[PDB]
């Protein structure tokens, strides 16, 4: 009775995306042709085709066929309507002009088109899913347009958008902090929450924790989907104390501009032939707030936490969970806003975290994941301020924009509306 | 044995041309009806 | 003398064969699922993760 | 689709082109009859982007061979794989040029030209979605300077919008073969700086170098230094004709090469090269990969790196890799070298994988990379083309076909503004 | 072009057949030990003239 | 008890088996007038081996010496030790071979070889229990390689369930002294591999090649050269002749050795070898034996090792030592070099234990070696044969006994399939 | 037992290695057979670190030798103590470097080293846990400036974790006996400042000082110079093999003494040094020891630390002493001199205590000093580089055979760049 739909746009997004639907197969054991071998929990992200086989509830965009054909072509293709596999002709080539004011208004209409066709089917909706990289044109540009339009043919919709901020040091582009501060500016107030999820900090777990020294990034994309899965498992399954999406930004967020989140999960355990440990709910705990094993590299020591959401999914019981909440607050290094008193707000499901067949993690009975609102989050934009300030100076890279459909303007407001931005975390931080 | 348009392996190799588009998936044999059923209530 | 171009510089090294050399790592890495009898032991499970890893790399 | 078409000119252009499809056909499995022979599936996933449907399954290229000289294509022709071009592409005129930059572009090509034109209006119409146009030739004789970038002038002004890119030997003065060099290249580089979207740049002394040292080959031939050129060209696309972790394009690559409109001027070098008598041990790994990337004396032109500034970099990765550690090379590369990395621009370097190694290797990587150093070659070129202006010879007869002195007037100084500007950047402080 | 293509592809679906069986001693040893091993039994068989 | 009979045909086999006699009588002690000087029991206990038993408590060694030309017998038995062999072993031709395939293969060997194989027949039939056989002869002579490879035919017909093992020498295109050796050597190769079990490859550029660099002696002649096959060859079969804590015979390795029975082509390594003024510098142990074992310029054969993978692998330890070093040493030496061994065969090195060193050393080891990369010294020889053949260039000799050039097409094509079957082996993957 | 090996290079190394291994040996009371004939039992408890004992009992040093000619080598192996090194351990060319760095780096270092290199890494992994390596060599000559430097980036690269010391002979202009010094000197420089943990510069003119001063010898030789280098080197290791009461190792005097990376060049003295005549006339005591140690004269460079501030020194006590006078001295001398340390960094000085003193001797005291005073060398050599480079005197051998001045002005730019932040810290205050 409940659903939720999730888009993917842009590179990027597709590579995530593709993960996810691996994963929620497992979990609903679907075949990789949708056919059931040999309930009602898979309706959330599936619909019946009336007889056998389900059909998940997303569409893929993207301006160029190489990504999409690969999924028409591969191991998946068994599963997906057609016409959900949206594929354009040309690519933005890292160009946000061309992916918002060029190339993006004759894929868009189509987009809108299909976003219509799977609501009317659903009943319940709870919030769209967006997944994207906002270092990339069309990724990017797509982005901005489809949260604008659905802005005004929703209205009061609950959205989620899973970007990937670029990492504070290592990139693979050159221009992308021009795409990031553009796009930030349309995103800051048209979607309602947001998590930061740079590569960095994702490389960091799986060297330290999966200890692999080879990591790609289908291990990256397989620790998201697992954040996401834990994420809406409230939905799906029985648990003690269930919580729903409107159950979320109606408690992290305090005032409607801060709505910015990260993530952290817990325990990352390599597939190792040891007796393990029995993990309790005490110490995996203590490891999810470790200020280097969040999956955004944001020191949440240079900050003080708004609020708090912690996941947990296993057999954890409601008194083991709220003696460990107890302990952590006891902790000096981690404060909270005097207006917060109390900031924690929990969610225990009874259904064990999966793991995949070949993957790197191993069988846990026990698991936390976590999104919180820190005063720390403000460091992030202020880098990508300067390394912006250090490109537009000299005026490099302008032109390709302006010849494309954008004028001088836009990066001045973009500007002021990050200024602005980092001006309301310094005034909501400070003390009463 | 996929030459040009000859046997399935994927539409780029298909490009068919004439009448239709060739079977893809697996279908269903000949006569399946497709849709959710309907009219019952015991 | 030869005629024509007759280059000889040879930039590959040839006579290996690769037969994955066109197994794409989106393909490969997202659906092997193979082996891997429902079975507690740990031990059996760390045996088989380390070959089917051997196995993809190699 | 985003296909792209190849029009080769003059001798070195077409010398180019018979290798790059050859090399091109031995990559996507085609004999010199155009029957496919491939063993994987991949292989005709996009084969459209350069060849094209014929009845009964043969592949033809979409390459115009071009030249005032029969001598050139009744060879290319008699040679290996020349059955695959259709004669209808051969076009050429009876006259020849001399190696005259004016005669090549006002003369013999007024007449000329509306066929080559036709030809390549007829492949443009043909193909469905235009990408680019891709150009091979030399600046150091007259046909080819001349025709060619009158060509690319006019065919920009028909699709100012689609990118376009060439490939340019630019003539080096330590080996000199003619010696109105200097004219026809300053000529060659005025009509083509504000027409070519790309331009690269080889040095044939930098081809020798290579060869003699890497190589260690006594002996080269001119099916070597194309080899070396088509093998360096043919990277470009990898991710363009194979899927790959971050596929990026040829106008992706212009995004983030070009800060300037008017500094399009790049070098180009492929790693690895070994040699022939290669002990067989051990596999490339990326770090060994990168350092002899970098390596100066790998790039193929005559202008040192290490004398100027990098404005940014490319890195075109081929092979099965992950990703973390390119980057990570990256950022060691630029934190080892920043002094030769201008500071206004962080994190100039970018990067790309493409998932379809070259045949008979495990990995290979491609560069192109633009930096401050090519104004020594431009300073040189200047220096020889003013001492060979102010004796006013070999000018009467560039003169005596339509032209005069107030072409070359407004040239040289369009090229020292160049110069000018180019070094502006280069002293330039954040 | 027809032709060809029909010569390769009936030409090239045929290949993993290996069947280790090289047999030139082995093969000599093999039937000196059945020959012995089923011949005893019918050496102690045979009925008196 | 599971003795073994020597046969040694050639001017080389004879000169290798003169030497390898007398290091097995120093061995168990016995003297040149063939009576026993030694000092422990343990030295008579399994001396009916090698030695038979005659009157007045004396040995006679069980070696049948064979030639086409009686001088080689003549030097044989003015030499040291030459008493021990039994006047009634020699059988010989008064012709010879001249170098010629044909003429030891059909005319000479056929008629002479009835002497032969009824006194090798006779020594069979002495013994209670036969081992097998073990055979020293080059393949690049005329009547070893030609009528000591027909013996061998004949001998399998009559002895199927018995052991054969060959110390085969073959010419190397380094040193190379005879312009017939491409014939004769391919022709032998092909008739090797029909009936022998065992095959061991010697290359007197290989035994060069130690001489000069490990023990670095000056001037070495051909008593060093056999010198040191005979140490090997003894050490093949030390553990069937003393006590040890793990038992191997000839049948034990075979088994272990050979995956497939036409791949049954060795190479050997003998360790430890130093110099006389570095005797003193070096601490024997067993990481120091294991390290020079598989040491590549060690082997004793002109094929690199380094450039194909082992198949499989042995190694025979003589001396008194514990398991933990042996166990430990095999599994490290498995697990530094995986990509030096095929993968679909785990643990593919067996080792065994004697406890009885030789003389003048506290530990030795002997190694047999089965790998893909002794394929290239069978392509190099073949090399030469056609590159001879298609000119018919000193073919008259060898048309002139009867035999045709079907033949001679015969052995390539079984040469090549031998190479080809080594090349599929290695490159497989499970 | 985190045992250390030695790698000598050039006439200087040789010669200095040659005089070194005389006085452990004397210390650990090992005859020149290599027979042990010592006296108390702590001189075998940790004789593992510096030897390699042999089957037989006799103990052989791990030191490798380097040069590109005999010259040197056949005097060290007659000279005494001659019999030590293994004859395996000594690698020579045929044609010598001539004083030429590219010649020993480039050409002749090149081909050589890849001998050299199996003997070191057979040496390494011999042994159970390295410690690290030390280098003794010389930067004003060909192969030892040259092959020296090229094998320090080399077997950086395949240890990077394992630390490294350098005894580094920079020439002194007041001691001119080359032409062609200031060239080498910065190339090898420049390569030292990426790879090696610890460098000690000596110079000869600091040397041939002391002698005549403080030893008050009329006429010395290098057999006494050698002696003092030697000196300093066994006293730096000193706590390594013998018991104490602060024990430091070559780890915990890197940490203690590099503030910042690229700050690791360091100036060493020894004491007490007294003449023959005046021993029996002064007293040994913690006071008069710790007197001369920071006398500015006793140091082994010529510049004078009174002219800079010191950053980090670290002194390393031997023999039967109290620890109250040792923290006390030390408090003591950097109070009544608190303008010659700087002030950001408190308690700037270690000590260390070890119980066994050199034989024949009560105490003694190792000085290793990390002061801004070491620019002198750097910037006296680069005023003569740049007076030499600016008229490409000199210029033809190094760029005739594969040099360019590119890197001559890298390595000299690189230097500079040192020179100035070396002395940064000298005006830098809190
Ligand atoms: N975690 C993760 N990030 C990815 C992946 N692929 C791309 N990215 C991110 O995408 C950013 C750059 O965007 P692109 O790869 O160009 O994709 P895009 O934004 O859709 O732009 P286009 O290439 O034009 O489609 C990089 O900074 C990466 O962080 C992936 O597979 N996993
Ligand atoms: N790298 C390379 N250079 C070539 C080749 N053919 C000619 N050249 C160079 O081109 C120069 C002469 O150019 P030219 O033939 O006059 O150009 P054209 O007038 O357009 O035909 C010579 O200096 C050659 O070094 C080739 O196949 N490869
Ligand atoms: N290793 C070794 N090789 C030998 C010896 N005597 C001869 N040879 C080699 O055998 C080759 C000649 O073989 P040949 O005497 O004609 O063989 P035969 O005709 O069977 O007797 C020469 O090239 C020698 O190198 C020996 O005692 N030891
Ligand atoms: N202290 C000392 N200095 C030496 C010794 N031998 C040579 N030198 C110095 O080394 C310098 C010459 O270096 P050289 O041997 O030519 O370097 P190489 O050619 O690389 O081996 C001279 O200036 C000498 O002062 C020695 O035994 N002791
Ligand atoms: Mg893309």
């Amino acid at each position: 009775m409940r659903e939720v739909i999730s888009i993917h746009v842009g590179q990027g997004g597709i590579q995530v995306g593709n993960a996810c639907w691996e994963l929620f197969c497992l979990e609903h054991g679907i075949q990789p042709d949708g056919q059931m071998p040999s309930d009602d929990a898979f309706n959330t992200f599936f619909s019946e085709t009336g007889a056998g086989k389900h059909v998940p509830r997303a569409v893929f965009l993207d301006l160029e066929p190489t990504v999409i054909d690969e999924v028409r072509t591969g191991t998946y293709r068994q599963l997906f309507h057609p016409e959900q596999l949206i594929s354009g002709k040309e690519d933005a080539a890292n160009n946000f002009a061309r992916g918002h004011y060029t190339i993006g208004k004759e894929i868009v209409d189509l987009c809108l088109d299909r976003i219509r066709k799977l609501a009317d089917n659903c009943t319940g909706l709870q919030g769209f899913l967006v997944f994207n990289s906002v270092g990339g044109g069309t990724g990017s540009g797509l982005g901005s347009l489809l949260l604008e339009r659905l802005s005004v043919d929703y209205g009061k919709k609950s959205k989620l958008g899973f970007t990937i901020y670029p990492s504070p040091q290592v990139s693979t582009a050159v221009v992308e902090p021009y795409n990031s501060i553009l796009s930030t500016h349309s995103l800051l107030e048209h979607t309602d929450v947001a998590v930061m999820l740079d590569n960095e900090a994702i490389y960091d777990i799986c060297r330290r924790n999966l200890d692999i020294e080879r990591p790609t990034y289908t291990n990256l994309n397989r620790l998201i989907a697992q954040v996401i899965s834990s994420l809406t498992a409230s939905l799906r399954f029985d648990g003690a104390l269930n919580v729903d999406i409107t159950e979320f930004q109606t408690n992290l967020v305090p005032y409607p501009r801060i709505h910015f989140m990260l993530s952290s999960y817990a325990p990352i355990i390599s597939a190792e032939k040891a007796y393990h440990e029995q993990l309790s709910v005490a110490e995996i705990t203590n490891s999810a707030f470790e200020p280097a094993n969040m999956m955004a590299k944001c020191d949440p020591r240079h900050g003080k936490y708004m609020a708090c959401s912690m996941m947990y999914r296993g057999d954890v019981v409601p008194k083991d969970v709220n003696a460990s909440i107890a302990t952590i607050k006891t902790k000096r290094t981690i404060q909270f806003v005097d207006w917060c008193p109390t900031g924690f707000k929990v969610g225990i499901n009874y259904q064990p975290p999966t793991v995949v067949p070949g993957g790197d993690l191993a069988k846990v009975m026990r698991a936390v994941c976590m999104i919180s609102n820190s005063t720390a989050i403000a460091e992030v934009f202020s880098r990508l301020d300067h390394k912006f300030d250090l490109m537009y100076a000299k005026r490099a890279f302008v032109h390709w924009y302006v010849g494309e459909g954008m004028e001088e303007g836009e990066f001045s407001e973009a500007r002021e509306d990050l200024a602005a931005l980092e001006k309301d975390y310094e005034e909501v931080g400070i003390e009463t | 044995y996929p030459w040009n348009n000859r046997t399935q392996n994927t539409l780029l190799l298909k490009d068919d041309v004439g009448r239709s588009k060739p079977s893809a998936y697996s279908l269903p044999p000949v006569d399946y009806t497709y849709g959710r059923p309907l009219e019952r209530d015991e | 003398p030869q005629f024509s171009n007759a280059s000889q510089i040879e930039v590959g090294d040839r006579s290996e064969v690769n037969h994955r050399r066109f197994v794409s790592q989106s393909k490969n890495v997202y659906g092997n699922f193979g082996k891997f009898d429902p079975v507690s032991n740990p031990g059996i499970l760390a045996s088989k993760t380390k070959w089917h890893h051997h196995l993809q790399s190699k | 689709m985003r296909e792209i078409v190849h029009i080769q000119g003059g001798q070195c252009g077409n010398q180019i082109g018979a290798k790059f499809w050859e090399v091109i056909s031995d990559e996507h499995g085609i004999d010199p009859t155009g029957t496919y022979h491939g063993d994987s599936d991949l292989q005709l996933e996009r084969i459209n982007v350069y060849y094209n449907e014929a009845t009964g399954g043969r592949y033809v290229p979409r390459a115009i061979l071009m030249d005032l000289e029969p001598g050139t294509m009744d060879s290319v022709r008699a040679g290996p794989f020349g059955q695959l071009f259709r004669p209808d592409n051969f076009v050429f005129g009876q006259t020849g040029a001399g190696n005259n930059w004016a005669k090549g572009h006002y003369t013999e090509g007024a007449e000329l030209i509306d066929s080559v034109l036709d030809v390549v209006r007829k492949e443009a119409e043909g193909c469905d979605c235009l990408q680019g146009f891709q150009i091979t030739h030399s600046l150091g004789g007259g046909t080819g300077s001349g025709m060619g970038t009158l060509l690319i002038s006019k065919v920009r002004e028909e699709y100012p919008d689609r990118i376009m890119e060439t490939f340019s030997v630019v003539p080096s003065p330590k080996v000199s073969d003619t010696v109105v060099e200097p004219y026809n290249a300053t000529l060659s580089v005025h009509q083509l700086v504000e027409n070519a979207d790309e331009c690269m740049v080889i040095d044939n002394e930098a081809l020798y170098d290579i060869c003699f040292r890497t190589l260690k080959l006594t002996t080269p031939t001119y099916g070597d230094l194309n080899h070396l050129v088509s093998a360096a060209m043919s990277g470009v696309t990898c991710c363009l004709r194979f899927p790959g972790q971050l596929n990026s394009d040829l106008r992706k690559l212009a995004v983030n090469l070009i800060p300037f409109p008017r500094l399009h001027f790049f070098m180009i070098g492929f790693a690895p090269l070994t040699s022939r008598g290669s002990q067989q041990y051990r596999a490339l790994t990326v770090p060994e990969l990168t350092q002899q990337m970098f390596d100066a004396k790998n790039m193929m032109c005559a202008a040192d790196p290490r004398h100027g500034r990098y404005l940014t970099a490319s890195a075109l990765f081929r092979g099965r890799m992950s990703t973390k550690e390119v980057d990570e090379q990256m950022l060691n590369v630029q934190n080892k070298n920043s002094s030769y990395f201008v500071e206004w621009i962080p994190n100039n370097i970018k990067s790309s994988i493409c998932d379809i190694p070259p045949k008979g290797l495990k990995m290979a990587v491609t560069f192109v990379g633009n930096s401050t150093a090519i104004q020594e070659m431009f300073k040189r070129v200047a220096e020889q083309f003013t001492a060979m202006f102010r004796r006013k010879a070999f000018l009467h007869w560039y003169t005596g076909e339509g032209m005069d002195e107030m072409e070359f007037t407004e040239a040289e100084s369009n090229m020292n503004d160049l110069v000018s500007e180019y070094q502006q950047y280069q002293d330039a402080t954040a | 072009i027809e032709q060809d293509y029909m010569y390769r592809s009936q030409q090239d679906s045929f290949k993993p057949r290996l069947l280790p069986k090289g047999n030139k001693a082995s093969d000599l040893s093999y039937t000196y030990t059945k020959q012995k091993l089923s011949q005893i039994q019918q050496n102690n068989n045979k009925e008196l003239f």
